[PDB]
């Protein structure tokens, strides 16, 4: 299980200090030798570390928006998609919001 | 000594991560550490709580929000480190260096080395943490600036007792990704979930609102003998939950925005509390329907203008959105969403004359109204410095939206809608 | 034959459509609405053109897990049921109260006793979906009221 993480890390990027930067939290978080014996074998904490490393990218920010925010984002993306330059403004986004709500109600 | 872990909810990974990089041994703690989280993610609160949970630590707090630029940033570091070292070890006889002489980072290194030399006689190595909250919030910032703070520890004499263990907090993510190859131990903060925001605001503002003067005035007025602090908290929690469920889509999962709605609507909501609304939140909500149907975040015949001013504005809106091609086609007897275009003074005057209800001509009052329009920020120009209207290179554009000009035309009884 | 109130309902719904074209609807579409209401009643035993038939004709011309139509059908019923007690001032409705009422409204459409529990569970899931969409607001019984939206 630990060698699984080691191989995945190797195949992703080959800077050893970067892997050490993840090993150190695992060792420091360990509370006692008796718990360390169980923790080091399965080693599920590196997954938590990796997901924390990715928690503020586009996916992490997109996962937290509300329904209205997401709908306005979808409308703006639609405006950009229909645009050759891919640009949009607030007026067009709100007009597409109005049209989509009218269609949904209709 | 061993660090004790705080009990901060909705952050029970980062509070454990901080115990990994911060310890009593200066030979263990890394030279740099960055905590990343957007506005309202709890970074400052969590870090301050962690430091307050372990008083034996030693730290310096600065805010680049107050420290506008990097020169104050260094000067405050020097001054506060000097003061803190005097406070921690008054017994040691030491001298002073001017904190106002720091002009370049090398001078900071020089002053820090000179100060640390004085404390060379210390019994053991000392771990010092410098905390800069919101590093990317600095008003004058550049990419090369942050590199100067990463590789600074190794310019010190490595045998010195005083070791500086910098701590930074960052808001954005386009900032941190520029420094990925440095592999700085980084701790992350995600945006709070809706349930998390709801729980946090209840935990925070309940005691703030249970003791406001308005409610205890209204309780006396309404003679509520059976009111208890437990029911007071329940009323406050109902208020907060109602605002959250009514305005989460309006504010998002943002703590700061919801707090201000809770503050504003609180007096008006209190005004509807009576003897009948003590035990039925549904009835109070029914009475307060008009408060929830409107955000009321608005700061509040919308623009009092002369007839000449109104017609000038009507003509200017036509100029800023109608092609020059169609002027002779429409006005001579011979688009809703884009940004407005520029127009010349003669086009505006000609359209104004064509639409004004025998010629009106151009008198001093017309130009005076036109200048008033500019002064009122209804018409914009193409210049920003040394305003000179008579310069032949300045053009004009409309700053008034459609929703206002529609009502202006309605008040004028002029049918703009048929010109497009 | 058109009912007397159907005339007012028809002119209101015609103004509603005419507002939306500020193709474009003309009076031929009003005659078409009358004609489609006539046709729908023509497929039924009653000559009285009730406002429901005109509503159906309006929907058919204006529109130009669980399935879409079955889900959306329950939404109008539940919203109207809650707005009813809103006007009456009666006691507010819980989830169970809405589910039982909705099952009573469709007693004749159920196929089997086994489908009873299936439709009850589907109704609860639809209620949860509506709450997630914030068309119904939960207040404290677990009280459901019309959302401020
Ligand atoms: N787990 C929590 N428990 C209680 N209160 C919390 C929690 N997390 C955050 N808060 C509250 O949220 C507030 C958010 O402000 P905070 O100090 O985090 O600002 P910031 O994000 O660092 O600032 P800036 O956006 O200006 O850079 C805190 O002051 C705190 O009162």
């Amino acid at each position: 299980n630990l060698n699984r993480h080691i191989r995945m890390n190797f195949e992703t990027f080959r800077s050893l200090p970067t892997l050490k930067n993840s090993i150190i939290p695992l060792v420091a978080t360990s509370k006692n030798f008796g718990s360390l014996c169980t923790a080091i074998k399965s080693c599920s904490f590196l997954d938590i570390y990796n997901k924390n490393q990715l928690s503020n990218n586009l996916t992490g920010r997109l996962q937290s928006l509300s329904d209205l925010e997401l709908a306005i984002l979808i409308s703006a993306a639609r405006v950009a998609l229909r645009a050759k330059d891919g640009s949009f403004n607030f007026n067009l986004a709100y007009a597409e919001y109005e049209k989509m709500i009218k269609a949904i109600n209709s | 000594m061993n660090v004790t872990t705080p009990e901060v909810a909705f952050r029970e990974y980062q509070t454990n991560c901080l115990a990994s990089y911060i310890s009593a041994d200066p030979d263990i703690t890394p030279s740099n550490l960055i905590l990343q989280g957007y506005s309202g993610t709890g970074k400052t609160y969590t870090l301050k709580k962690y430091f307050n949970a372990n008083p034996n630590l030693h730290a310096v707090w600065l805010e680049p929000v107050e420290l506008v630029s990097w020169k104050p940033l260094l000067q405050a570091i020097a001054r506060t480190v000097q003061y803190k070292l005097k406070t921690l070890y008054p017994n040691i006889p030491t001298t002073d260096y001017d904190p106002l002489q720091v002009e370049e980072p090398f001078l900071l290194v020089k002053t820090l080395h000179n100060i640390f030399v004085q404390y060379e006689s210390l019994q053991e190595k000392t771990c010092l943490f410098l905390i800069l909250d919101g590093f990317d919030s600095l008003q004058d910032l550049d990419a090369a600036l942050f590199n100067k703070y990463i590789k600074l520890n190794e310019l010190l004499p490595k045998d010195s007792k005083i070791n500086i263990k910098f701590i930074y907090t960052m808001l954005e993510t386009s900032f941190l990704q520029r420094y990925s190859t440095h592999c700085i131990p980084t701790v992350m903060f995600p945006r709070y979930n809706v349930d998390e925001v709801s729980t946090i605001l209840v935990m925070s503002r309940c005691g703030e609102l249970m003791e406001d003067s308005c409610l205890r005035k209204r309780i006396i007025e309404e003679q509520i003998t059976d009111c208890t602090d437990d029911q007071f908290q329940n009323v406050a929690a109902n208020f907060i939950h109602l605002i959250v469920q009514a305005f989460h889509s309006y504010t998002g999962n943002d703590i700061f925005a919801l707090n201000d709605l809770i503050d504003f609507k609180w007096p008006k909501y209190v005004s509807r509390i009576t003897k009948e609304n003590i035990f039925e939140p549904l009835a109070l909500y029914k009475s307060a329907i008009k408060l929830f149907l409107s955000t009321d975040d608005n700061l509040s015949q919308t623009y009092d203008l002369s007839i000449i001013s109104k017609y000038l504005l009507i003509a200017s809106y036509i100029c800023s959105y109608l092609e020059p091609r169609y002027d002779a086609s429409i006005f001579s007897r011979k688009p809703r969403y884009l940004q407005p275009s520029l127009f010349a003074i003669e086009r505006l005057l000609a359209i104004f004359q064509a639409i004004f209800p025998s010629l009106m001509k151009a008198n001093i009052e017309v130009f005076q109204n036109l200048s008033e329009l500019h002064t009122l920020k209804l018409i914009a120009t193409t210049m920003n410095k040394n305003i000179d209207y008579l310069s032949p290179k300045v053009r004009w554009k409309v700053n008034v939206p459609w929703e206002i000009i529609k009502e202006i035309s309605e008040s004028v009884h002029f049918n703009i809608s048929d010109y497009f | 034959i058109l009912t007397k109130e159907a005339r007012s309902y028809l002119v209101e719904k015609y103004k509603e459509l005419r507002k939306d074209d500020a193709y474009r609807i003309t009076v031929r579409q009003l005659e078409s609405m009358i004609r489609l209401s006539e046709a729908i009643a023509r497929a039924n035993c009653v000559d009285e053109i009730t406002p429901s038939f005109i509503a159906e004709a309006y929907d058919l011309l204006r529109q130009s897990t669980v399935t879409y139509d079955k889900y959306v059908s329950m939404m109008n019923m539940i919203v109207r049921k809650i707005a009813e007690v809103d006007r009456e001032g009666a006691e507010e409705l819980t989830a169970v109260d809405i589910v039982d009422w909705y099952l009573l409204q469709k007693e004749n459409d159920l196929g089997s006793l086994a489908e009873y529990w299936e439709e009850r569970r589907l109704a609860f899931k639809v209620i949860k979906r509506l709450v997630k969409d914030r068309i119904l607001m939960e207040i404290h019984k677990t009280v459901y009221v019309i959302h401020p939206n």
